[PDB]
């Protein structure tokens, strides 16, 4: 589907326009190579015209008149060859002319090769053009992906983005470096031949450009014939996609149970229906290419068949008819795929809209260079209503006090706005209605990557990037030692299990090794955050997947024992986090309750509903 | 490299029956395009040179007669080559699913769900879209060089050699383009796939790339990716830039040889004029399909790269299979007769699993404790023989597990994993798998033993209600429940619990295993879990740390008997 045809069209050119001299200097190139390219034939018939005549000039005898030859032929009969006669130049009894033949073919070898070299130079600098402003588009891609605020990640789907950021630029480097060229070429081609046809015979021009109307109409009713047989056999390989997906995610539940004769009968079932579905699609899309060959050598037919016939009759040369069969053939060239490039160009049109929509959206607010940087370590909310979209004010009305050094913790049920409120400590989403102050500062007032360097943040799921363990890690501070990097290892108690993997340090973690779980990716995601050394750490159910034994020594090792730095802990069981600093209970944004772990039980809040309700199994 | 072509001598070998007709029919179909000009040129030779206009209509009726043939045989040829196509596709595919389900969990893990299935539903695809060009469009230029040199020869013995020496130095050429720009093509394609993952991953971070500023990295490496993809695109723009001038100046030069060579000829009366014809359309024809097929070809590294992974896929083995007669008791119970057990990945330094020996009797419950990281995850795998122990062994009712009939141990096996996952569909057709014929009271006493029976009856349409895949519809846990009941279904002799109980509440849990003891008294339970209080009502239980036991006995002794657990017992206090 697209949407936008000229205004993208226009828009692309304009990413390539900005070569100015150089992007015309290419087109006068190819237009005058398509064009010498196009005249050659033309000497080449004239030529053998040439030729012609000093071989059927020989029968005749010499020293005659054209007339008195052509009326001595008619008079014995011949008629038809005396028309040939008379439309065509020879003084009769006179040979073939070396000399001249000589100089038509050397100058038409001459300028072939000046139009081959001409060719190359320009295919040579579109090709650096493309290429160097395929570059600056993909920088520019990137650039923005740096600039966007999250929300605008946040609200779509998952894949949507990567494929319009990965897959549609692939689209347009295949569909713009392909068309430039060959369609350029294409329509250079069809114009130059159609004018020098013309200028060669108007009804062989007629015979052979009623092709076009007929091209045009059997590929747009061989694809509309196809269309439904396509989307059936999209929808089939869907299918088959989706029964991969189930049988291979779960493959360990499909060889428990023993369930692999019944998933590999239906897996044959419907892989024999897609072979149908796509045989007969297939089929259908790749008999385009014979049905417009044969309309063309319809054409062809035609073409020769009238242009014997008018050779006959005299009113045009041999060489000419050469040259126009040679020109009807180039000419049948781009209409064989001319539907090809049309197809690849409206998809890179789509993609290019899609690119360019998301290369125009709104950037991050232009942060000051404040430069404001933290000392003690003290914290302050005040009334901040954040909202996704008006009308859910998921935070509200929080007051939330933490002296510096503290390890304040929060409670509250799952999806209560824990993950929103970490975000408003980043400024990922900005504030509504609130003030925020980080040692009596407002984060308002100070510039984003400065506060980000200083805090120190792992979410309620990991991230890890393609690389091994060791350069996640470090991933924290580059600049920083293998000794550093096993010293937080064996703080953050990742080497444990890293010795256990095939090669510690170094597996590829896009390569699973198995015994690479989620409790143990969390570690490798909380190491990597203990290399930054954060004075504001915030653990945001960071040890959700690994036991509780472990998440106590590690918070005991880095957060309790580290009192230069304040910390904020959240975790789903209250154990975790018992005597952590006052804690905080918090239900759907709307704070309700703070105070320590002795405090707030021996207060009948809903701290000590889920503490006592949970523990002793009452329902 | 060469796995293509292996694979595809491999796999297409049974349709010998039907890409030698495609390529007799392409053969046909290119020598009657031939045919085409050389009556063209017979036209002028004696039509034109007589002046008989009959000769002129009954050649173009031949002409017709020509084309329509050609056409009827080229669409027969498209056909038969896409059903080939689809049958190779077919084929390939089919044999790749039934190799692949012969891997264990190791060999899962090792190459990946997601890549397993993109490999197995993408590549394939690729590798068929080659066959299905190759076999219809790109075999036109070499049957187009030998339908004009076999022409050339029919025409005349003369003329006809400067015809076979021009073609080859075209073949040559084109030739010599190709094996350099080949592996550009492949260095492309691994350059594109290294920019898709960067990319892939700063989009699935951009939260924690934020938080750790690590801007100034992102954007060098970002940089250095696309300047190296950069320097790649502008080898294989020389080569392609390279690649139609030299063909068209080759064409032309042949021309105006041939008009220079066939003029003298013809003043010797050796030669006619509409041999001239005939012989530049058979250089445009020649020039036509060479530059076509020679584009079409940018194809064949995607089917190098793809044939590359299928290999990696087809010639990675099993490791794991029945010992061609093992042992049939028919009549397994609970023994798990660990001993001396050891697990080890190749290169590594520390174990999985090392020296651990527990055993169960006929009924009694276990559970097993620990840190993460301790190898707890991989244990149950062992029993269920997932993966095979190194040097040590694990006994069911006194023989090795390894010596025991997989199918049926599976059968005898109840097991729960910790990646409580759905098949898309419903509940009663997901529950199925544990007995695959059971009724719907079963199913409801399942659901009330799985203390899931209450949300499964407050759905309006009744237990019989759709699942997305994974279970991704349900809130959580309550995958793991149904997985509970899809295990109790089955009335497993053993029973396999690994952390699926972590998800659940105290209550539930506690609710579960109440109904468990009830119902599953007989048969043998063994639990993993994180939580002290899921595992406190065990028979027995076994503590281990660093791949080693490191404390057995009973909740009541281990409270004091080891700190190692009373380092959970304080963890899990208030
Ligand atoms: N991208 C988004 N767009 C709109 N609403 C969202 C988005 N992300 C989260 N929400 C809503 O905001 C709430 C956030 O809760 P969350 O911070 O995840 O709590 P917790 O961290 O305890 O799970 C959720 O209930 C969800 O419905």
């Amino acid at each position: 589907r697209t949407r936008d045809f000229k205004g993208s069209a226009i828009r692309l050119a304009r990413r390539l326009l900005p070569q100015r001299a150089l992007t015309l200097a290419v087109i006068l190139l190819g237009v005058g190579g398509i064009a010498i390219g196009v005249i050659g034939p033309r000497i080449l018939g004239h030529a053998t015209d040439l030729l012609f005549n000093g071989v059927i000039g020989r029968e005749l005898p010499a020293g005659l008149t054209k007339e008195q030859a052509v009326e001595a032929a008619r008079a014995r009969g011949d008629g038809t060859f005396a028309d040939l006669l008379s439309g065509m130049d020879i003084v009769p009894g006179q040979g073939v002319d070396f000399g001249a033949v000589g100089r038509t073919l050397a100058l038409a070898l001459g300028l072939y090769l000046v139009a081959a070299l001409l060719v190359w130079v320009q295919a040579r600098l579109l090709n650096v053009t493309v290429q160097r402003t395929m570059v600056a588009l993909r920088a520019e891609v990137q650039e923005k992906i740096h600039r966007l605020p999250l929300s605008y990640f946040d609200s779509r789907q998952r894949g949507e983005v990567l494929s319009r950021v990965t897959n549609d630029v692939d689209n347009i480097q295949n569909s713009v470096s392909m068309t430039i060229s060959q369609l350029l070429t294409s329509v250079l081609t069809v114009f130059a031949v159609l004018v020098m046809m013309l200028t060669i015979s108007p009804l062989l021009t007629l015979f052979t450009v009623v092709t076009v109307p007929a091209s045009l109409w059997v590929t747009r009713w061989i694809t509309r014939r196809s269309q439904p047989l396509f989307v059936a056999q999209w929808r089939n390989t869907g299918r088959l996609a989706a029964h991969l997906e189930e049988t291979y995610s779960g493959f360990t539940i499909v060889k428990t149970f023993g369930h692999r004769e019944a998933a590999a009968g239906k897996f044959a079932e419907l892989n024999s229906e897609t072979q149908q579905s796509s045989f007969g699609a297939q089929f259908f899309s790749g008999l385009v290419s014979p049905a417009t060959m044969f309309i063309g050598n319809l054409s062809y037919v035609a073409v020769a068949v009238v242009g014997g016939l008018q050779v006959a009759t005299g009113q045009i040369t041999l060489g000419s008819i050469q040259a126009f069969i040679q020109y009807v053939r180039q000419f049948n060239q781009p209409l064989t795929q001319v539907a090809g490039m049309y197809n690849t160009l409206q998809s890179g049109i789509a993609s290019a809209e899609r690119v360019f929509d998301l290369l125009d959206t709104e950037e991050e607010s232009a942060d000051s260079p404040r430069r404001a940087d933290v000392r003690t370590g003290r914290v302050e909310f005040e009334h901040v209503s954040f909202s996704y979209v008006p009308g859910t004010p998921v935070i509200e009305d929080l007051s939330l006090v933490a002296e510096p050094g503290s390890t304040v913790a929060i409670v509250g049920p799952t999806g209560a706005g824990k993950t929103t409120l970490v975000n408003l400590l980043m400024r990922f989403y900005d504030v509504d209605s609130g003030r925020i102050t980080i040692d009596g500062v407002d984060i308002a007032s100070v510039s984003r990557e400065s506060l980000r360097a200083s805090i120190g943040m792992v979410l309620q799921d990991t991230w890890l990037f393609a690389g091994t363990i060791y350069d996640n890690i470090a991933y924290g501070r580059p600049d920083a030692d293998e000794d550093e990097v096993i010293e937080a290892a064996t703080a953050a108690y990742v080497d444990r299990f890293v010795h256990t993997l095939p090669n510690g340090y170094d597996t590829r973690v896009d390569d699973d090794g198995g015994a690479i779980s989620a409790g143990e990716k969390q570690l490798i995601t909380i190491a990597r955050a203990v290399l930054a050394r954060p004075k504001l750490l915030v653990l945001d159910e960071a040890t959700s997947s690994v036991d509780t034994r472990t998440e106590l020594l590690i918070a005991h090792a880095m957060a309790e024992l580290r009192r230069d730095r304040t910390s904020f802990i959240i975790a789903h069981r209250l154990s975790t986090i018992r005597d952590a600093d006052l804690i905080l209970v918090m239900d759907s944004g709307r704070i309700i309750e703070r105070g320590t772990h002795e405090e707030l039980l021996a207060r009948h809040g809903r701290y000590w509903e889920m503490t006592r309700v949970h523990l002793g199994g009452i329902k | 490299s060469n796995m293509l072509w292996a694979l595809l001598r491999q796999y297409v070998r049974p349709y010998r029956w039907l890409l030698a007709v495609v390529a007799v029919l392409q053969v046909i179909s290119n020598m009657a395009s031939l045919y085409l000009p050389t009556v063209n040129a017979a036209i002028i030779d004696d039509g034109v040179a007589k002046g008989d206009t009959a000769r002129i209509v009954e050649l173009g009726a031949v002409m017709l007669g020509v084309t329509a043939l050609q056409v009827v045989c080229a669409v027969g040829a498209v056909f038969f080559g896409a059903r080939a196509a689809t049958g190779f596709g077919h084929d390939l595919r089919a044999a790749v699913f039934t190799h692949v389900t012969t891997f264990s969990a190791e060999e899962a893990g090792r190459f990946g769900a997601a890549s397993l299935l993109t490999r197995t539903t993408n590549d394939v695809g690729h590798i068929q879209q080659l066959v299905q060009l190759t076999v219809t469009m790109l075999i036109t230029a070499p049957i187009m060089s030998i339908g004009g040199i076999f022409m050339a020869l029919h025409q005349d013995a003369g003329l006809s050699w400067l015809l076979l020496v021009s073609v080859p130095v075209l073949g040559l050429a084109n030739y010599w383009i190709i094996r350099h720009l080949m592996p550009v093509f492949t260095r492309m394609q691994s350059l594109i796939d290294g920019i898709n993952r960067v990319l892939r991953d700063q989009l699935s971070g951009i939260r924690v790339i934020r938080a750790f500023a690590r801007e100034p990295l992102e954007r060098v490496r970002f940089a250095e990716a696309n300047q190296t993809l950069s320097d790649s695109a502008l080898e294989a723009g020389r080569w392609q830039a390279l690649m139609l001038p030299v063909t068209t100046l080759v064409i032309n030069v042949s021309s105006v040889a041939l008009i220079w060579f066939g003029g003298l000829r013809i003043d010797a009366g050796q030669m006619q004029v509409g041999s001239l014809i005939a012989f530049l359309a058979y250089f445009m024809q020649i020039l036509m399909a060479v530059l076509m097929a020679t584009f079409m070809l940018v194809i064949f590294p995607r089917a190098a790269v793809c044939a590359d992974r299928i290999g990696e896929v087809l010639s990675t083995q099993t490791a794991i299979t029945n010992p061609a007669d093992p042992v049939r008791p028919a009549a397994i119970a609970g023994d798990i007769g660990v001993h001396d057990a050891t697990f080890c990945y190749p290169g590594a330094d520390r174990p999985v699993l090392q020296d651990v020996s527990f055993t169960v009797p006929r009924g009694t419950t276990t559970a097993v404790v620990g840190s993460t990281g301790s190898g707890k995850s991989t244990l149950i795998s062992l029993i269920c023989r997932l993966y095979d122990v190194t040097s040590g062994s694990l006994r069911i009712d006194g023989v090795d597990v390894r010596d025991l009939d997989i199918e049926q141990l599976w059968s005898a096996i109840g097991l729960v994993p910790q990646r409580g996952y759905l098949f898309s569909g419903t509940v009663a057709e997901n529950l199925r798998y544990g007995r695959a014929d059971a009724t719907d009271d079963e199913m409801w006493e399942a659901l009330r033993v799985a203390a899931a029976a209450d949300f499964v009856r407050a759905h309006p349409q009744g237990l019989d209600m759709p699942v997305a895949q994974g279970g991704i519809n349900f809130s959580g846990g309550q995958r793991q429940r149904l997985a509970i009941a899809r295990a109790v279904i089955r009335r497993p002799a053993i029973y396999l619990f690994d952390d699926a109980f972590s998800a659940l509440d105290v209550h539930t849990d506690a609710r579960v295993r109440d109904a468990l003891r009830e119902v599953a008294a007989d048969a043998t339970v063994v639990i993993v879990s994180q939580r002290i209080s899921t595992v406190i009502e065990a028979d027995q239980v076994v503590v281990i740390d660093d791949g080693r036991v490191v404390g057995i006995g009973t909740h009541d002794t281990l409270l004091a008997d080891c700190p190692i657990y009373a380092e959970f017992a304080e963890s899990q206090a208030l």
